[PDB]
């Protein structure tokens, strides 16, 4: 694996390290996705992206292939996939997406991040844009950098995390404590998302992205949620908004559909179905795997 | 709860993967039993000094240890690759890692910034990025879950004795984390409650107390010879109300195995 045998084709997105560009293996043909690194050392995000994704090899999670090093770069070479799946649901935008896409679009998520889950990783950045598609009808977690290995229990982790639109009502409230149930949640407004091709919660800040869910799935209180009242930024001037109908929430879900996004946005994380159980929900008992409506 | 099984049996496969060579230190030309002990006391006392994770040490060693295993390395060096492991050991670990020029500070001006940051690259190299090791810590962690009822002095002297055994590769090089963690909780409980390896705990791991018997004979007398011991920042540490100061407790004279 050297730099010499890569082919620069264009850029095809942007990051930390900078941008990532498409390259093609000029001796075998395979086409890459290149992240490159500028080189206080190694960046923390660098070093957690590659140690854990040398541990997670699975068909639903973007294959870090090789890593290219010199004195002053560093290279991630990973498999390329065609589009992202914000860039999909926009090219969707007058067809919609196809029941049986979102089904199994959905599943194969569920597959990844069951996968990483039981390998003590925690995503933390689960949004549209880093999850990846290609023209075979696979989909797969991508963009690792905000990842990190957890223990059992868990400890406190850092607070900054997971995009604020997919942020789970735990982190915004400031619980000492946070796991894997902030990944589900994610998925959860992601499952709305393809279905409505909106984001579930667009907020602007935390604590209107806090009102933005409170008024979806009603206020907490503590039958619902025992603890939240005394959790470190929750208020008692907080709105008491009622639980709407969750049928209007995403209105073409049935019921199969319903239950699965009722239990992924649950608000007590204890009671959040998890990644494993969400795989045999009902919503799946006839899922298959076809490939894109459309050209990426 | 959903994981808790899944992860158990991830984290012993990957301690085997993950295992540094037994015999090494015998390979090492310069380098000796009592220079690494110096260097881990070492990184005990900078752990103290920036408040690091107990994680971060054990990981650091981990390194250290693996790095050793394949890399031959001179005694005036060892501190640098000390440096280095700790350096990665934080970035992976650490909510907010110390930066490189603190690291390069508490080797009292011994290496320089460069230096540090090329021994960085080489460790990654060696390890070739596999930096997401079991520790004794990750076993302890869940092993604490099972006990009836929670008892704090429990599980800081578990983790005093787990921290003891990083000091001395002889002989605690040939026994795996979760290994170290058994022994540890089992020695920490009888110690404190008079209790003993919880039957839930046979049912998680596989091991029993005879298992767990080499390693807790060994552990055993680490802890009876600890206040003798050239290596004391361990015992320092646990002094500290925030661990209970568990390192005041006595250890059993006999164990009845
Ligand atoms: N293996 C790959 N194949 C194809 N495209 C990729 C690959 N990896 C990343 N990309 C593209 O790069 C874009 C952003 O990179 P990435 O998500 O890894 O970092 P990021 O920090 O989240 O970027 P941003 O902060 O701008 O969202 C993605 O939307 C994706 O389209
Ligand atoms: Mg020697």
């Amino acid at each position: 694996g050297s730099m010499e045998n890569f082919q620069k084709v264009e850029k095809i997105g942007e990051g930390t390290y900078g941008v990532v560009y498409k390259a093609r293996n000029k001796l075998t043909g395979e086409v890459v996705a290149l992240k490159k690194i500028r080189l206080e050392g190694v960046p923390s995000t660098a070093i957690r992206e590659i140690s854990l994704l040398k541990e997670l090899n699975h068909p639903n999670i973007v294959k870090l292939l090789d890593v290219i090093h010199t004195e002053n770069k560093l290279y991630l070479v990973f498999e390329f996939l065609s589009m992202d799946l914000k860039d999909f649901m926009d090219a969707s935008a007058l067809t919609g997406i196809p029941l049986p896409l979102i089904k199994s679009y959905l599943f194969q998520l569920l597959q990844g991040l069951a996968f990483c889950h039981s390998h003590r990783v925690l995503h933390r950045d689960l949004k549209p844009q880093n999850l990846l598609i290609n023209t075979e009808g696979a989909i797969k977690l991508a963009d690792f950098g905000l990842a990190r290995a957890f223990g059992v229990p868990v400890r406190t982790y850092t607070h900054e995390v997971v995009t604020l639109w997919y942020r789970a009502p735990e982190i915004l409230l400031g619980c000492k404590y946070y796991s894997t149930a902030v990944d589900i949640w994610s998925l959860g407004c992601i499952f709305a998302e393809m279905v409505t091709r909106r984001a579930l919660f667009p907020g602007d800040s935390e604590i209107d992205q806090l009102f933005r869910i409170f008024r979806t799935l009603g206020t907490p209180d503590e039958v619902v949620w025992p603890g939240v009242t005394s959790m470190p930024d929750y208020k008692p001037s907080f709105p008491k908004w009622a639980r709407q109908d969750f049928s209007k929430v995403v209105p073409p879900l049935d019921e199969d559909g319903r239950s699965l996004l009722s239990q992924m946005l649950h608000y007590d994380p204890n009671k959040r179905i998890s990644a494993k159980a969400a795989l045999a929900h009902p919503f799946f008992q006839d899922v298959t795997k076809p490939v894109p409506h459309l050209r990426l | 709860p959903d994981y808790h099984e899944d992860i158990h049996t991830y984290l012993r496969e990957m301690e085997v993967k993950c295992k540094p060579k037994v015999g090494y230190m015998k390979k090492q030309p310069d380098i000796t039993n009592s220079m690494r002990a110096i260097l881990v006391d070492w990184l005990v006392e900078v752990g103290e000094e920036y408040k690091l994770q107990n994680e971060t040490l054990h990981l650091a060693v981990n390194y250290i240890d693996r790095f050793l295993s394949s890399m031959s390395v001179l005694r005036g060096k060892l501190q640098l690759v000390g440096t280095a492991a700790m350096l990665l050991a934080s970035k992976f670990e650490e909510i907010y890692p110390p930066e490189v020029a603190e690291f390069v500070y508490i080797t009292d001006d011994t290496y320089t910034k460069k230096q540090v940051l090329r021994m960085e690259h080489l460790v990654l190299k060696v390890l070739t990025f596999d930096l997401a090791a079991p520790t004794v810590n990750q076993f302890l962690t869940q092993y604490f879950l099972h006990q009836q009822p929670a008892n704090c002095k429990v599980e800081s002297l578990a983790m005093f004795l787990g921290e003891l055994s990083l000091i001395d590769a002889d002989p605690y090089l040939k026994y795996l984390p979760s290994v170290i963690a058994g022994a540890a909780f089992h020695l920490a409980l009888y110690t404190v409650t008079g209790q003993s390896w919880p039957e839930s705990l046979i049912r998680k791991t596989g091991y029993t107390l005879e298992s767990l018997k080499p390693c807790l004979m060994d552990l055993h007398q680490t802890y009876l010879k600890a206040p003798q011991h050239a290596q004391q920042s361990i015992r320092e540490k646990y002094k500290n109300s925030k661990y209970h100061g568990v390192s005041l407790l006595n250890p059993p004279e006999t164990l009845n195995l």
